[PDB]
RNA sequence: AACCGGAUUAGAUACCCGGGUAGUCCACGCCCUAAACGAUGCGCGCUAGGUCUCUGGGUCUCCUGGGGGCCGAAGCUAACGCGU
RNA sequence: CGGUAAUACGGAGGGCGCGAGCGUUACCCGGAUUCACUGGGCGUAAAGGGCGUGUAGGCGGCCUGGGGCGUCCCAUGUGAAAGACCACGGCUCAACCGUGGGGGAGCGUGGGAUACGCUCAGGCUAGACGGUGGGAGAGGGUGGUGGAAUUCCCGGAGUAGCGGUGAAA
């Protein structure tokens, strides 16, 4: 079931705010916008959903990376709705590359797991209750989907490559494939399996993410509804 | 008018490859000819051929890479790393049979005008004839 | 410019003030220098784009020439930068 | 390096390097791609001529044919000896020496090739120039004319100052 559910609203998107080598996929320029071939969008879409079967079946690990408004909320569902790590909030440096040492910021996260019911629940020099139950804060805020991540992931997907360049450019370092939902600014040549698409349009981010996410369950049996995830549409 | 209407084409080659363009024109001329079918039988190029663009014959030139290469940059490997006119008009180059250059230890090649014809440096040695150092090849 | 004065100042052949000749303006003939600077010789072909603008043409949200600017692909550079 | 702790001076011990030599000075090549042919450069490092016009000179688009000057190939002649190089040899070795072998650009002669460069003879229109139509412009030269302002002269009116500076004069 995909064929018109993309070119519901899902095709086309950015204007001339773009990157001739995306010329390849791209259909035509009308009224002043740039329209984006979606016979090209599917020759991809496949070649990249089966990717993700030969290393989803393989029990891979995918970590998602989505920080637009249109995207973060609709990241921590399809991710969470999957076992698979995410990024939402703000992408740090080093989160692939300095990796061991970011993660001893989880190592130091979840020692207030313990201490949220421990004997040290009610006590201990009451300024210190506020300041370390609301450093977790900051931790919970930007590691939710992070803590998971206990390995290198083998994959990397990216809803938008030039907003997440960052992200990405540490995963080619580590040669990382590098999987992304990409529009009219991004360069698809550091994209390494495209989803030629619309990385704004809420409908789009979904409509694509949750399907990707099938596939990941799919690939280990117990499909369910149209998912947890329509939004506050309107 | 143009000075060189070889070494423009050994360019035009060169500047279209380090984008990765698909294909190349360059104005057609007989002797041009004769280079790219060394060029295509030697492996550098997928292939040329004779097209009129604007009413007027040209040499649609198909070039050829390599595979999509790992880490940060994933840019192809040049077939052509190297193409170098060497007999320009300012200074004309002969070699004789016995003073043919072997580009390369031998990975590279030497396109190489004489009266036998426009030869790789090889296929001349063979043949043992010189003539005018055209440009090399790698 | 010079020079003649007034100030200021340790002095002040200067900076400030008041005057003032050559000169600056014109004709003709000389002089031929300069940070005569984009400190980038001339011509031609080739090599992403975005944007501002002067001037043509066209089917006139855009396209297509020729100029003037900035940002910037590839590449270049010791770097700063340069980048149709 | 040396100004009271000197591995840098002078000395001694020790050690390093060579050895019938070891140092010194002079000169040549090197390294120095530091005159760059191989093999460099000129925005700010030294380096674009203040700008043009165009003399000689350098360089020259696409197609065909003739000539074969450049270029290339074959043969041949020349390239003395010594030297250099490889072998074998003669002085007990070597230095020295002897015998033999091997190349080689360059130039001459005869023959041959014609892709490129040259030349001659035709072609072509993409470079250049021209035709017709239209455009913007402090591009240049000559005459002419306009308003604002300064200075001076004349008149009216009017009175004790103006000016100038940080302050003054």
């Amino acid at each position: 079931v995909k064929e018109l559910l993309e070119a519901g609203v899902h095709f086309g998107h950015e204007r001339k705010r773009w990157n001739p080598k995306f010329a390849r996929y791209i259909y035509a320029e009308r009224n002043g916008i740039h329209i984006i071939d979606l016979q090209k969008t599917m020759e991809e879409l496949e070649r990249t959903f089966r990717f993700i079967e030969d290393l989803a079946m393989r029990g891979g690990t995918i970590l998602f990376v989505g920080t637009k408004k249109q995207a973060q909320d609709i990241v921590r569902m399809e991710a969470e709705r999957a076992g698979m790590p995410y990024v939402n909030q703000r992408w740090l440096g080093g989160m692939l590359t300095n990796f061991k040492t970011i993660s001893q910021r989880v190592h130091r996260l979840e020692e207030l797991e313990a201490l949220f019911a421990s004997p040290e629940i009610e006590e201990r020099p009451k300024k210190e209750q506020v300041r370390l139950k609301h450093e977790l804060e900051r931790l919970q805020k930007y590691l939710s989907g992070f803590r998971l991540l206990k390995r290198l992931p083998d994959a990397i997907f990216v809803v938008d490559p030039t907003k997440e360049a960052i992200a990405v450019r540490e995963a080619r370092k580590l040669f990382i494939p590098v999987i992304a939902l990409a529009d009219t600014d991004s360069d698809p040549d550091l994209v390494d399996y495209i989803i030629p698409g619309n990385d704004d349009a809420i409908r789009s981010i979904q409509l694509i993410l949750s399907r990707a996410v099938d596939l990941i369950i799919q690939a280990r049996g117990g499909v369910v509804e149209p998912s947890p995830s329509y939004a506050l549409v309107q | 008018m143009l000075t060189d209407p070889i070494a423009d084409m050994l360019t035009r080659i060169r500047n279209a490859t380090r984008v990765y363009k698909e294909s190349t024109d360059v104005p057609a001329s007989r002797f041009k000819e004769e280079i790219l079918r060394i060029l295509a039988r030697e492996g550098f190029i997928k292939g040329y051929e004779r097209v009129d663009v604007d009413g007027k014959p040209y040499l649609r030139v198909y070039l050829k890479y390599g595979p999509r290469r790992q880490g940060p940059d994933p840019r192809p490997e040049q077939v052509i790393h190297h193409i170098r006119r060497i007999s320009k008009p300012g200074r004309r180059v002969y070699v004789g049979v016995k003073e043919i250059p072997r580009v390369r230890r031998g990975l590279g090649i030497a396109i190489l005008s004489t009266s036998k014809g426009v030869l790789t440096d090889r296929e001349a040695r063979k043949l043992g004839v010189g003539g005018e150092l055209i440009c090399e090849v790698w």
